[PDB]
This record gives C-alpha cells, sequence and structure tokens, in this order.
C-alpha cells in the first residue's frame, strides 16, 4: 500500500464520537482495573 | 451463489422502486468483488 490510503489498505484506529444524544447503552465509561499478587515477599503493602 | 447478474445489470431501478433480492443457501464469494473498476467507496457497518 505504499503509506497511502485505498482498497485492502486500512488505518486500524477508529473514533467513537460520543454525543450526549446517545442511547444509555452506548455512553462511555471509566474503568479501572487492580491487579495483586498473593505470594511470599516482604510484603510491601497492606491495609488499616 | 449469483452475485453477477445484480451487479453486471444492464438496467437498474430508480429511487423509490429500489430493487430487492434475497440470498440464501449458497457460498459467498465476495473476493471477486473487488473489479467493479478503479476507485469505489466500500463501508460497512458492524463486522471488521
Amino acid at each position: 500500500c505504499n503509506g497511502v490510503a485505498g482498497f485492502n489498505c486500512y488505518f486500524p484506529l477508529r473514533s467513537y464520537s460520543f454525543r450526549p444524544t446517545y442511547g444509555v447503552g452506548h455512553q462511555p465509561y471509566r474503568v479501572v482495573v487492580l491487579s495483586f499478587e498473593l505470594l511470599h515477599a516482604p510484603a510491601t503493602v497492606c491495609g488499616p | 451463489c449469483p452475485f453477477d447478474e445484480v451487479f453486471n445489470a444492464t438496467r437498474f431501478a430508480s429511487v423509490y422502486a429500489w430493487n430487492r433480492k434475497r440470498i440464501s443457501n449458497c457460498v459467498a464469494d465476495y473476493s471477486v468483488l473487488y473489479n467493479l473498476a478503479p476507485f469505489f467507496t466500500f463501508k460497512c457497518y458492524g463486522v471488521s
């Protein structure tokens, strides 16, 4: 595709274009994932 | 299954009489949908 757009040459990114008007199942959601590792170690972090 | 006669058609239909076709019980080859010409628009929504 020599770095140019065309058939079978698609740019692998897409946009959302959120507007306050879409339905309840289409608005953006904010997601955070917490990962632990419960093993044997100096145990740097834990609670009160 | 035939996509030739729906694309290589001499006479087409008006916008208010848009032509209908149903296709079932066949094998669809969507690769030979490439040489319709140099430059055409190919956009699909829902699937890659």
